[PDB]
């Protein structure tokens, strides 16, 4: 009845499908684990212990993480009269006796997920991976840090638990590759995005210096770098241009072609460049992934040659093809699927199944049947095709944006904490004033996980920008609003308007090519498919 | 069944050859090829490997980026574009990633004299 | 990947080591536990930890070991 | 010397060096031009009449277009103290007497234009070709209005100044083929747009009516769809949504999601319809172009031969790259050339017999010698190859957009007339007096150029809306308003956005295929081009 | 070299055939074909153009989208996919777009039966 | 595309005429100005405006009209 342990028995029939269902749905399994000799060891019991209990070792990663905005601000502790509320938000505030008993209880689950892969993995193939060595190290943080926040610098809790999330969940894990591989591409791409706006704003100095815009917005040079940042974004729009405007109608040609090529080609050829290095980095981790099915099917291949020789027999194919359990007339199907594959090797009539040979065949069964059974519109097609396919396809790429708005929170409750105060007096004539945003603050961690959205958006985003320029005095507050703007209009333009382009031209290929699969061909062929892919 | 090389002819300093590494008993994607030397009083080392199976062709460190592989299926050769003065064999083990312990390298080939 | 002149062989702990022997170098132990055919039983292996015992016995040599693709031998 | 000049017959052989050259840089002849027979007749001097002499032609078509600037408001013949500047522009305003020797000499010189074919059309020919029936109507127009404006509704002078100055440059009116074909497809995925606002502004109706909202500023369902129509465009962004979030907390998550949804999804999923339906209207324009080079090479093809069998022969061949004046020695042309060929026919030893051996064989000498000569950094590259490629690949995509705003600016000088004056009184509390607009302001034709252009980048867009809708009276000034928008998220999305992305692959293209070239072999290959272009 | 018509067998209602323009005197690239038709006693009837030189396989009004066209360069045939009670007939203009003028259709098939 | 039973037709307007003539059709005058070979001259033509003079002389017929790709004869 049963399907899901399998691996302590693990026939030369039921030990097949154990890891040919593992090519099927694309799993993991270690390599450490499959680099010993049976696979069916001390080892193998002890992934099927994770992967069965491993919704205990992902809702904790919430548990983990969700505490930042149910911690405290950082620093109500010096300031007074923290319960009349200074415009924060509305969440409560957990308490040092309520801060132990959660995170022990995320440390007991940590203790637990880190060192159950020694469990099946050794003493010196665990710490020699590079990640593992990390997420040890971020829990001996968070095991200081409740030694600590039990006895009695800036707090580098809230920090962690975001690193930690990023590598516990693979697929942020995963994405965050592509980051890393896109990153020296994006530094050029910004490194003349930004020779754009110093040539820019160096002409926009000269031009108006002497005349009633060079003395009332740009005065300097480097409020005009500033002005024209802002231009670049449009967000500022006719309010930065209004008094040379006003004054000379002509230099409106100046700023109505600086917004132009602005806006329409540099920023689309920064899309197309970090569209371009999505490309490959993505494609770089499909075959980095493929070549992880290949393991699975040289590892499938390589149990059943009991001989040992190279190849696989055609009845042998076939009574291995019960325990596969996809279609009841089983020798029908092999005879027809070696015109099928487009490749034989006929130096034999029957027992010829070559490596590679077998690297599709396994690869083909599951996608045409479809049948294993676990007992345990037309006008608008296109568009519902892409935004249903979407939603699970950009949770990684769309939650490392979330663990990029986790780490400037925490971040601004620590820059700019305290400030935005109904007892303040600089606060009151700023932009965040009279355009009354006292909320959207950054005087705890949702009220600013909030404010962070609305500056991702751009809606009014120098609002408070300009306001925390002059809330905290220096204009060192400006490099972290602009920071923002650049690693995430990075993601905001990479892993999200970029793969929206590429996963609506796939739910387009599945329906124009789908006419030609029942029409061309009623059964699969592997050579059209991939020619397809390079076509497009 | 067994190996043969190829391309070991005579070689000058400055150029080099061109090897082949043929094969009767299917010996590409399912018993990928591996190129070890021999310097005369040396011990062997290893100088280039690959996978037809998935379409991988890497090798060593002291020869990274010096000598190209390739391969054609077709005739299952195992091609190798080029103080190299060496005795070339080539290697049929079953395992290509780790080859060390559950392959061997199984059968060697006849020898030359690069 | 240092051998040792009973012979033993260095340093990927337990399944990174087989074991060869005018000749062309001949398999014999691949896995340092399992005789290749065709050879007489004087020749055995033994991974001891981070040593790989190479084994003589009876009176009448290039251990190996890879990771990935770049394989170390002995000499 | 000079080889312009030759409907003074040329030989048969050296006929042929003008319509072997009009496949080079892609010219145009008529098809009523190329239909009779000799192709040398009076109906080929007069088109060599005409491009010749094309600069009095175009340079006419902006002193007709750029009229409209320099023209009066509509309407301060009502009015009381023009001269008085109610907020008025900068340029001069032509007088009665001064729009007479500027409406003739415009009008001298474009009948010129327009009856100049009927040099080398007839009287059946000319008038069946409807961008030629019209364009005769638009003058008739022009000289109905020039003969009212002589003597003494709503002036429908400066919209025909646009259209006609659209069908006259050739490639504003090759573009608007491409919106004109696309727009089956734009209209659907509009069709889904407003489904989404109209949905997702009855929840926002249903869910905050009783609170404080949906009382303030959600009042009733005109006012939420209007409001999250502006919310879709971000550029209103917190201050929709603060007395939902300042009286509960968890109103933000509807908002800080649908603009998630509205922003990430749903507008790159109009970017990547309207990129969709670009790649196809190119592509068939393309191959719609090149028959108006490949009718040239069976015209080229087709005077060579003496009986029209459908042949050339060797000598045949080489008698004409003499004609070409390119290449220096004559036999090591056709013994490289025919090996150039990919299929040759080698029926005889020498010749190769078919014409769509000739169609490819005089198109690939025009990019690997480059030989006429008419007598008469690696970091920055791939951006600024495409940068410097642009700027005339998009004068057609940004000429269509400037007569888009000089359509909508006449109707905005028209619907929204003299209306912010200094004498205002509903004007002094718009969003237009306190953010000081009150200029970018639609009362001059040049006033209101500019005011669509900062609609157009949305910078502060709805400012200009929500204060038109209040110093007209009615809602009907919205639809001005979001009209603009519709039509410049197709335009802004396709014309520009599109091509940018696909204008850098072409420039990634010629730079990975130049090095993958340089080392696969020593000459131009065509299969690779034909393959290589199929592919992104 | 002149024309050669194939696939005109015996044809029910309903179903169709399959014609086949056989030719050598380099007959399509360069001096394209025409179907053209007549049922007895009336006159003829163009069903079916093709350039193998433009990629263009256009044809009538009242066939319009009912008979299919197709080719094949290397044996120089132009297949034709199916009250047609008719007699087929395969032509050669020089020409492909104005045909009528200057090309003529200048060799006609031998005839057929459909 | 109208014959007129000294023969014409009808219906492009200069250059869209061949007139053609037990028999599969012989082709006789392409453009109506150009007798083609091997076919004696009594056969000749003229293009009259809007009508096309196709000529008996001696004594001892499918016109044709086509724009882009759609022709249409006589009968
Ligand atoms: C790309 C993702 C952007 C994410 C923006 C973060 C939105 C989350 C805001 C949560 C606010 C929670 C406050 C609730 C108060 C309460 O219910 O008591
Ligand atoms: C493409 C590079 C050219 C732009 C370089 C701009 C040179 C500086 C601008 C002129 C003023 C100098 C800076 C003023 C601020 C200061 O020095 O105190
Ligand atoms: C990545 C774009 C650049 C980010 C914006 C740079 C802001 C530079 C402004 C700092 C200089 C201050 C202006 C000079 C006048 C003064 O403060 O005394
Ligand atoms: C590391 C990224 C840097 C991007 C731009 C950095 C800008 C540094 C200063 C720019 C303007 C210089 C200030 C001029 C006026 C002044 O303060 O004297
Ligand atoms: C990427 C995860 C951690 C990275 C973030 C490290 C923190 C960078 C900025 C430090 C926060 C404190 C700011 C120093 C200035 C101040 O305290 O006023
Ligand atoms: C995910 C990476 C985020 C790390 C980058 C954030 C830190 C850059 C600037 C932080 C604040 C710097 C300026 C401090 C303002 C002040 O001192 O008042
Ligand atoms: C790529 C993003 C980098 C962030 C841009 C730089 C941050 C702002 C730099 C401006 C500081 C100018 C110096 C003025 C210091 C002061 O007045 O106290
Ligand atoms: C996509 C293109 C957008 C076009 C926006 C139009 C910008 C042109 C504005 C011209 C203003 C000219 C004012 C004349 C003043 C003077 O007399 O000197
Ligand atoms: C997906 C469609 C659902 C949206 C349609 C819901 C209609 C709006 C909710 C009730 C308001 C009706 C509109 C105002 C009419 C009135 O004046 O009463
Ligand atoms: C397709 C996007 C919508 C286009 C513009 C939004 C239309 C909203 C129009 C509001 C109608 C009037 C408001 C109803 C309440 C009232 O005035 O009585
Ligand atoms: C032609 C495109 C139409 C786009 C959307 C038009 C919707 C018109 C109606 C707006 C909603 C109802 C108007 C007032 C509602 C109310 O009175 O409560
Ligand atoms: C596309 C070129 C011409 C199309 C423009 C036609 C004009 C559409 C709107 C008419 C302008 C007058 C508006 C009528 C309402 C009013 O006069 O108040
Ligand atoms: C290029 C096409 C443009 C044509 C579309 C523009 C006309 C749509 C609306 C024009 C004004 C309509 C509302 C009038 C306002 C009012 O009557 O006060
Ligand atoms: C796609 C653009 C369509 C334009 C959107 C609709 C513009 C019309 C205004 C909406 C209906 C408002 C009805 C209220 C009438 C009134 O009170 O005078
Ligand atoms: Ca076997
Ligand atoms: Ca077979
Ligand atoms: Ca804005
Ligand atoms: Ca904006
Ligand atoms: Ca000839
Ligand atoms: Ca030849
Ligand atoms: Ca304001």
């Amino acid at each position: 009845s049963e399907a899901i342990t399998h691996g302590t028995p693990f026939q030369k029939a039921a030990a097949l499908v154990d890891l040919a269902e593992d090519g099927i749905g694309l799993p993991v399994e270690i390599l450490d684990q499959s680099s010993f000799g049976e696979s069916a060891r001390y080892y193998f019991i002890f992934t099927r212990l994770d992967l069965i209990w491993s919704l205990n070792y992902f809702a904790l990663l919430f548990l983990n993480f969700f505490e930042q905005p149910l911690w405290c601000e950082k620093n109500p502790k010096p300031s007074c009269k923290d319960r009349d509320y200074y415009y924060l938000g509305e969440l409560p505030y957990l308490t040092n006796a309520e801060s132990i008993i959660y995170e022990v209880i995320t440390l007991a689950i940590l203790l637990v997920h880190t060192f159950f892969p020694i469990s099946y993995e050794g003493s010196r193939i665990f710490w020699t991976s590079r990640l593992n060595l990390v997420k040890v190290a971020c829990v001996v943080i968070l095991f200081v840090d409740v030694l600590v926040d039990f006895l009695y610098p800036f707090r580098i809790a809230p920090y962690v638990r975001v690193i930690i999330f990023i590598l516990s969940i693979r697929e942020l894990r995963d994405t965050l590759v592509l980051l890393s591989g896109m990153l020296g591409t994006y530094l050029n791409i910004l490194a003349l995005w930004m020779l754009f706006l110093l040539f820019a704003s160096w002409i926009a100095f000269v031009m108006f210096e002497n005349t009633q815009q060079g003395l009332t917005v740009f005065t300097s040079y480097g409020a005009t770098l500033y002005q024209m940042f802002i231009l670049f974004t449009t967000s500022n729009n006719p309010d930065v241009w209004i008094p040379a405007y006003k004054s000379s109608r002509w230099s409106s040609v100046f700023f109505v072609l600086y917004v132009l090529i602005g806006v329409y080609f540099v920023t689309n050829l920064i899309l197309a460049v970090v569209y371009d290095s999505f490309k490959e980095q993505l494609a770089k981790q499909v075959s980095g992934m493929d070549q992880m099915k290949r393991r699975m099917l040289e590892k499938a291949f390589g149990l059943i040659d009991s001989d040992k020789n190279g190849e696989i027999d055609k009845n042998q194919c076939i009574k291995l093809f019960e325990q596969l359990t996809n279609y009841r007339t089983l020798p029908k199907i092999s005879k027809e699927e070696f015109g099928l594959i487009f490749d034989e090797l006929d130096d034999t009539r029957d027992f010829k199944i070559n490596k590679d040979e077998f690297a599709d065949l396994c690869q083909a069964i599951a996608l045409r049947f479809q049948k294993e059974e676990v007992p345990s519109v037309q006008r608008y097609r296109a568009f519902i095709a892409t935004f249903i396919t979407l939603i699970p396809s950009l949770m990684p790429y769309l939650g490392t944006i979330f663990c990029v708005l986790c780490i400037y929170c925490s971040i601004g409750v620590q820059v700019f904490g305290g400030l935005v105060n109904a007892g303040n007096k600089k606060l009151f004539e700023t932009e965040l004033a009279e355009d009354d945003y006292l909320l959207f603050n950054f005087n705890d961690y949702p009220n600013g996980m909030v404010t962070l959205f609305n500056l991702l958006v751009m809606g009014n985003w120098q609002v408070w920008m300009e306001s925390y320029k002059d809330l905290t005095g220096t204009w060192w507050s400006i490099t972290y609003f602009v920071s923002f703007y650049v690693i995430t209009i990075l993601l905001l333009l990479n892993l999200v308007v970029a793969f929206v382009l590429e996963a609506f031209f796939t739910e387009l290929d599945l329906e124009e090519e789908e006419k030609c699969q029942g029409q061309d061909s009623q059964e699969k062929r592997n050579r059209r498919r991939s020619a397809g892919s390079k076509s497009r | 069944v067994q190996l043969v090389e190829s391309g070991g002819g005579l070689v000058q300093p400055g150029g080099s050859l061109r090897l082949s590494c043929a094969a009767s008993g299917f010996n590409v994607y399912s018993y990928s090829i591996h190129w070890v030397r021999q310097a005369p009083g040396k011990g062997l080392e290893w100088v280039a490997s690959i996978s037809s199976y998935y379409s991988s062709t890497s090798y060593a460190d002291s020869v990274k980026g010096r000598f190209t592989i390739s391969a054609d299926t077709s005739k299952n050769t195992a091609y190798l574009q080029m103080e190299d003065t060496a005795v070339y064999y080539c290697a049929r083990s079953y395992w290509y990633w780790r080859t060390s312990t559950l392959g061997g390298i199984d059968y060697w080939g006849q020898g030359t004299l690069v | 990947m240092t051998q040792s002149p009973t012979i033993t062989c260095r340093a990927s702990v337990s399944s990174a080591v087989a074991w060869y022997q005018g000749k062309a170098p001949k398999l014999l132990i691949y896995s340092a536990s399992s005789l290749y055919s065709g050879v007489p039983s004087r020749f055995s292996g033994s991974r001891s930890g981070t040593d790989f015992t190479l084994t003589i016995s009876s009176l009448q040599y290039y251990c190996q070991q890879s990771s990935s693709s770049l394989i170390t031998f002995g000499q």
